[PDB]
């Protein structure tokens, strides 16, 4: 045992299928009109970026949409045990005697 | 510092405190702004289970 | 023909604070990564390489500057930045603002450089979006080369510190200045200073004896304006090299290679892309330039 | 039979350079109705059609490179080709009226005289294209002494891709291409891309995610390294591909040719010859579009790359060290 | 150029749902941005100016 | 050696208005976002005592 | 779609003797400080910089070259000169009317060099308007990057003899410099034993470099110790001369060395750009009986 004990932090990731409720008619939709723009024109490729612009809005005053974590599916985390390595994050820092 | 209604209006939309990557080999910190979908509730309580 | 318009979608409405800095710089230069019409804000500013919580050096930033495409602002709507690009041969309207102000004319000669004097002046922070925006800086190429001089010189004298009036203050006739060096990265500045050993000691390998004989005749009594650097005293070295009898076809073989390696020293003093400006008004502060990445 | 020539009145009078847009003033404000390709944003609709965007594709940018018509022996330039090779132009003295010597990169391997396993792929293939590497060396008796003082990199002007080759018994006509995108011959409307052997190319782009940004440009280079093998002078050629700017690649090429610098310059402890000190040169061979996939091929086997949409742009032989 | 607030008398529209819930504290701690209190000697359709 | 069955995909078109996600929408036609900057909706909350 | 033309006006007419000297060429390469089509005479030559009463220069020309815009003749009317604009990456036609004569070829590299020879070869005095037009010296790049080579040698040994007579032999110096070898051919040029002055400014630099340069590399060697010290730099002790590595820092204190190193590279970057950035082109078709050189302008 060396002179000290220690705590350990990790992280986690878990996939989840979420139930999202959205109440009625809380966004007014402003839908623009589409357009065609040509660019990146070489001798073989004539590329178009057909665009379209929308103004969205929040009509209702409070909150009108609730998300919820519902169905667990997997764990990408592995919840493994592997430490973070200051020799990688701080490559420039080093001791005196290079041997 | 703020009153908590902005904390509600921040937690639903915005960036985390510099969160982690997915589908890699190690854990990297994310710089692709728009793919990653995460919500971490380790912010609001500010604790660790 | 071709079109260019990069409009920038943004996830949060801006405040009234930082519109007024972005309304001020309505025409400027900022380089982005992904060459499309729509774009996330985490690609616009230069601060993907030069943020606060790193130790950026201005070699790697400048090295990063020659990669990306470059772009010019049009508007600042409170959500959507609207930008226009810079094709490899294309005329536009550039309109300089930059705060250590230098005067331009028509038929001038420009470059694009990192923020080298005051980042807090040159960068605005976007606390309503998290990701900050770092601006680059346009400088005429006489001073565009003069800043890079002392930078390659300062990293030498910082290493021998293992005081400041001589090794930082980049001079132009009329105004001296001060570089922005407290937290830099001396490793990729060292890689450029590595390669000078691969030239400068090889430029010392074929030094012409007759040209060294001229300095045993110039600075002794036949002096000039631009030779005041020696201050009238010969160095110790030139007394030791010129004992040989001259002959012409020796130095003919010598000077052809000295002709060649100085062409190679372009490869280590490169700027970013270059801007050849042809017309420049003085009261609109607008200009006109054809861009060329090189 | 003028019905034949009525087709010629179509194709010629349609395919002209655009005239200088000029209007006399007595017509009035009409000049801007003859301004079409300056527009970019056309007319979208609900269900657009070819009949709605035939105007949007009627305009087209004006692009044509210019060619170099050469006269070659049937000995330097092989009768077989893959039609999309790379070229040079050797330059010693104008003896003939129109008597030109060309070098493919697969030829220029055999002219060098280097090791086999340093370039293991084309060496089996470039031994059946030509002889024992001495049928071409008979044309230049200085290929030992051009190597000495370092003049060979000064005597190469690159051209780019090929377009056409009509071949006869002794004399071969080579229609080359500089400046861009050469229109093909045996397939109309096609565009002859550039092709490289997989052996000679060495990429600089490729990395693991560990991030670098995109652009419009990526630039094929052309190295040429004077080495010395078996105490005999002999050059060495590689290629490059990196959209990274001229200040970076010179600092990256030297890491690739590290050992070749390391082998030769041990020998100069006991001797020094100022003509020997020059090492290499880099030309610029032009630009490649971003994220265009080099499709691999195979010829009798020989893996051969291709670059669609290559455009040519030559440059000077800037020495490096 | 932003889109700000001012206190001028539009003929405001009569909605249906009540909106008084939590507005004792919602505007107090920023449920939305740029609220405006009006107390008794100020809760009026103020005089027009242009 | 003949040819037997030479087939495709046919992709249909489900638009936004025909979905019923739009109960979280009020779909107004609009002509020019290339003019408009922002928007403005105004409220008065009169609170009895 | 685009149109280009540059029409230079004059105040007066010309003499009929000058028109034969300007029908000596009908297509050649003019520099031009403007990009616009109506223009007074004072910019199409090099008399904007290089004149008689001025000290003639090389570098102040060379800086002005790459900034400048080229343009090509089409016609000499008795009042106005007509020019064709030189676009970037445009193809047009040249006649190679230059002095002293050099022979061209298809697939050569072409650098536009400033003239440095006698006056009657290069310039044409317009006696009417009193203004001198100067033509640039169109030489191919392999020749242009070697025609300067031995001439710059010749100016250095001339300054040796005029201070010290018994060091340079004139027969050695004459035979090896003014006889430029290329192609298998020779070209003897004008030595200027008329009294040079175009090319002091490089020899003004290159000697004052060549003492500072080997002194400058010693400090650069002993200031690099890491394990990031690049592995090729171990080798290059064998290249540097042994007398170079026997210098102390005794004679030059710390404030003196700043006036070295901050100024060292300031030469080289002023010097490396004036060997490289010639406005350069290539020629792909050529015929000696017509003398039709064939440009395509690479802006550089």
């Amino acid at each position: 045992h060396p002179g000290f004990a220690m705590t350990v932090v990790r992280t986690d990731e878990v996939l989840a299928e979420h139930i999202l409720y959205c109440s009625r008619a809380s966004t007014s939709m402003f839908v623009g009109l589409p357009s065609v723009v040509r660019r990146e024109v070489r001798s073989d490729a004539v590329t178009f970026e057909i665009t379209h612009e929308i103004a969205s809005l929040h009509t209702a005053l409070g909150y009108s949409s609730v998300i919820a974590p519902a169905h667990v599916a997997a764990i990408t985390t592995d919840m493994g045990v592997h430490c973070q390595d200051l020799f990688m994050i701080f490559p420039g820092d080093a001791y005196q005697d290079r041997q | 510092n703020r009153g908590l209604y902005t904390l509600v209006n921040e937690y639903s939309a915005r960036l985390a405190g510099a969160p982690a990557t997915s589908t890699t080999d190690l854990q990297y910190v994310v710089v692709n702004g728009t793919d990653v979908f995460l919500d971490q509730p380790c912010h609001m309580l500010q604790e660790a289970y | 023909a071709l079109d260019k318009s990069i409009v920038v979608n943004l996830t949060s409405r801006l405040f009234a604070d930082e519109l007024a800095a972005l309304q001020s710089k309505i025409g400027s230069v900022l380089p982005l990564g992904d060459c499309h019409r729509l774009q996330n804000i985490q690609a616009l500013g230069l601060g993907c390489v030069c943020s606060r919580e790193t130790s950026p050096d201005y070699i790697q930033i400048m090295q990063y500057l020659s990669k990306c495409t470059l772009a010019v602002l049009e508007e600042v709507r409170p959500d959507s930045l609207r930008l226009t690009r810079m094709d490899p041969s294309d005329n536009l309207q550039i309109k300089n603002v930059y705060a250590p102000f230098f005067q331009w004319d028509s038929n001038t000669q420009l470059a694009v450089l990192p923020p080298l004097f005051s980042r807090k002046d040159s960068t605005i922070v976007l606390e309503s979006n998290g990701f900050d925006i770092v601006f680059p800086m346009v400088v005429p190429q006489q001073l565009g080369h003069a800043i890079l001089q002392q930078l390659l010189v300062y990293h030498i004298y910082s290493k021998i510190s293992a005081l400041d009036l001589y090794t930082t203050n980049v001079s132009f006739m009329g105004r001296t200045y001060r570089l922005d060096v407290d937290n830099t990265d001396p490793r990729t500045a060292l890689r450029v200073l590595d390669d000078l050993s691969m030239y400068l000691c090889i430029l010392s390998a074929l030094v012409p004896r007759g040209c060294l004989r001229l300095l045993t005749a110039l600075v002794r009594h036949d002096r000039h304006p631009l030779t005041e650097v020696f201050e009238g005293v010969v160095p110790d070295e030139v007394t030791r090299i010129d004992l040989d009898q001259l002959s012409v076809p020796d130095d003919i073989t010598r000077m052809r290679v000295m002709f060649s390696y100085l062409q190679s020293l372009s490869s280590i003093f490169n700027l970013g892309p270059r801007l050849h400006v042809y017309a420049y008004s003085a009261e609109t502060l607008a200009a006109s330039c054809w861009y060329s990445p090189r | 039979q003028a019905e034949n020539a009525a087709r010629l009145g179509r194709q010629v009078l349609g395919l002209l350079p655009p005239p200088t847009h000029r209007v006399s003033l007595t017509r009035g404000p009409e000049f801007a109705r003859g301004v079409r390709d300056l527009l970019s944003k056309y007319a979208a609709s609900t269900r657009p059609t070819v009949g709605s965007l035939h105007e949007a594709l009627r305009q087209a940018p004006f692009r044509q490179p210019t060619y170099g018509d050469f006269l070659v022996y049937s000995q330097t330039f092989s009768p077989q080709e893959p039609l999309g090779t790379f070229l040079f132009s050797f330059k010693q003295e104008d003896n003939g009226s129109s008597m030109d010597m060309l070098l493919t990169p697969t030829s220029l391997f055999m002219l060098s005289g280097m090791e086999a396993a340093k370039a293991p792929q084309t060496h089996k293939v470039a031994g059946v294209w030509y002889g024992s590497g001495s049928g071409l060396a008979d044309f230049i008796p200085n290929l030992s002494e051009l190597m000495d003082t370092g003049e060979f990199h000064t005597l190469l002007t690159p051209v780019g891709p090929m377009v056409q080759s009509v071949h006869s018994t002794f004399v071969t006509k080579v229609t080359s291409a500089m400046k861009g995108v050469g229109l093909a011959r045996d397939e109309p409307r096609a565009h002859v891309g550039l092709t490289l052997p997989c052996d000679m190319l060495v990429d600089l782009d490729e990395s693991c995610p560990m991030r670098e940004p995109a652009g419009l440009n990526v630039t094929i280079y052309a190295s040429l390294v004077y080495l010395r093998v078996n105490q005999r002078p002999s050059m060495a050629l590689t290629f490059f591909q990196s959209g990274k700017g001229f200040a970076e690649v010179v600092a990256m090429i030297k890491d690739h040719f590290t050992d070749v610098i390391r082998t030769k310059y041990i020998q100069l402890r006991h001797e020094l010859y100022i003509n020997r000190l020059v090492f290499g040169a880099v030309c610029t061979l032009g630009t490649v579009p971003f994220d265009s996939h080099p499709v691999h091929q195979s010829l009798n086997s020989l893996p051969v790359l291709v670059f669609a949409n290559f455009e040519a742009a030559c440059g000077p032989w800037t020495v490096f060290l | 150029m932003e889109a700000t607030l001012e206190q001028r008398p539009f003929p405001y529209l009569a909605t249906e749902a009540n909106l008084l819930t939590q507005i004792k504290e919602s505007a107090a701690d920023g449920l939305f941005k740029s609220f405006q209190l009006l107390l008794g000697k100020d809760a009026r359709e103020g005089s027009v100016r242009f | 050696e003949a040819l037997l069955g030479v087939y495709t995909n046919v992709v249909e078109f489900v638009k936004f208005l025909e979905t019923a996600l739009a109960a979280a929408c009020v779909n107004t036609e609009f002509k020019d976002l290339r003019r408009m900057i922002d928007g403005k909706i105004q409220f008065k909350i009169s609170m009895p005592t």
